[PDB]
C-alpha cells in the first residue's frame, strides 16, 4: 500500500521488484588456463633458444 | 513555496450520494456510458445521453448523474475501470449536484424528477 | 498508508446525527422560550400567546 | 513517510492532521428548564380553569 | 478509448553526474538561476545565461548544466528549493546529457570545455 494514481487519498498494492540484470559470460576465464605472473616493472623480457 | 503556497488538491467526492435505489440483481438505476474525449468525470454531475455533461440551455437532456470519478488522461476510473457509469432511473440521491456554468438547477431537477430521480434535501 | 474502516465511518455518521439532533433541540428550546414554537423552515406549530389568550 | 508531491520515486513526510470541528452553542438545553413529559398519544389536551 | 495499461512515469535522473568540482566555502562551480515561467528542468539539461534550455543554433550560448529537478506548475525543485542551480565553472561530469531536438552535441561539449567543464566517457 503506497498510494493511488493521481490521488493521494486512495491506495494500491505493491508487489513490484522486477529486477533485470545483464548477462555476463565467464567460460574462458573459468577455464583457468592463464597462470598469474605478478611483476614489479612495466616491461618484461624473455629468451628464445633453439637448436633445431 | 513560490507565491507563498502550494495546494495538493481537495479530495474528489466519494460515492455517498446514494440514499436509495432499485436493487435489481443486474442493475436497474445504473446505466453504462463510454467516456467521450479527454473528459473528466466526478460524482454528482449531470450527464447527457451521449456521455457528455449538460451545458447551459440543454437542461432537458439530463440523462443521468455520474457516480464515479473518471480520469480522462489515463482513460481509467476512480476504481480502475474502463467505462463511466451514471444513474438514470428511479432512485433517491442527496442534492449534491455538480453543474456547469450557466445551467440552472430547477430545470435539471425537474427533468430528473420526471424520470424517477428524487433529491433529498441536504444540510 | 492506513485504510479507513467501516466502524470509523459508522461512528462518525452516528455522532454527526446525534449532534444534529442536539442542536435542533437547543434551537427548539430557545424558540419555545421566545413564546412561539416556529420550526427552522418557518412553519408555526404552537402559538402559546394565542392558545392561552 | 509518503510519496513526494510530483514524483513517485521520492519520499516526503506526513507531519500530521489538523481538524476543524464546527462549534455548537448548547446553553439553554444545559439550563435544565424543560421537564421531560413522555406521551403515548400524538396530541395532548389541557384544562384552563380561572375565576375572578 | 483506453489503450493497453498505464505508465505512472520514469524516475527523474539523480544528481549524480558530478564526478569532481572545486568544492569551496561557497558554490564556486555552481550558479543559481531564476526559473523561466512554465519551464521544467531535469538533471543534465544545458542552460543559457537567462536560464532557458539550449535550442538548435544556440549551442555556442551554452552556459551551465542543470543538476536539480524543477517542476513548472509546483515552481519548486525536487528538494523543496526555490531556484534552479547548475554547474558552470570548472568541473568533471558524466557523459549523460539531455539536449533539445536538433542540438549539436559536439558544439555543446566544446562550449562547455572552454569554460572548464569536462565529460568523462561513460559506458
Amino acid at each position: 500500500l503506497t498510494n493511488s494514481e493521481k490521488s493521494r487519498f486512495f491506495l494500491a498494492d505493491l508487489t513490484g521488484e522486477v529486477q533485470s540484470i545483464p548477462n555476463t559470460y565467464g567460460y574462458i576465464s573459468g577455464l583457468g588456463l592463464f597462470r598469474s605472473a605478478p611483476q614489479t616493472q612495466t616491461t618484461f623480457l624473455m629468451d628464445l633458444t633453439d637448436w633445431d | 513555496a513560490y507565491q507563498g503556497f502550494t495546494k495538493l488538491g481537495e479530495r474528489e467526492p466519494l460515492n455517498d450520494i446514494i440514499l436509495w435505489e432499485e436493487i435489481t440483481p443486474t442493475g436497474h438505476s445504473r446505466k453504462e456510458y463510454a467516456p467521450v474525449a479527454s473528459t473528466e468525470y466526478r460524482v454528482g454531475e449531470v450527464l447527457k445521453a451521449d456521455g457528455s455533461k449538460v451545458a447551459a440551455g440543454q437542461e432537458a437532456q439530463a440523462d443521468s448523474v455520474c457516480i464515479v470519478n473518471f480520469y480522462a488522461d489515463l482513460q481509467l476510473s476512480y476504481h480502475g475501470q474502463l467505462k463511466v457509469v451514471g444513474i438514470y432511473r428511479d432512485a433517491e440521491l442527496k442534492d449534491l449536484l455538480k453543474l456547469e456554468s450557466g445551467v440552472d438547477a430547477a430545470a435539471v431537477k425537474s427533468a430528473l424528477k420526471a424520470k424517477g430521480i428524487d433529491f433529498v434535501p441536504t444540510g | 498508508n492506513e485504510l479507513t474502516t467501516e466502524a470509523v465511518v459508522r461512528a462518525k455518521k452516528l455522532m454527526k446525527i446525534r449532534t444534529k439532533f442536539d442542536i435542533t433541540r437547543e434551537f427548539l428550546f430557545m424558540q419555545a422560550l421566545k413564546g412561539k414554537v416556529i420550526d427552522a423552515n418557518g412553519v408555526l406549530y404552537a402559538d402559546l400567546y394565542k392558545q392561552f389568550d
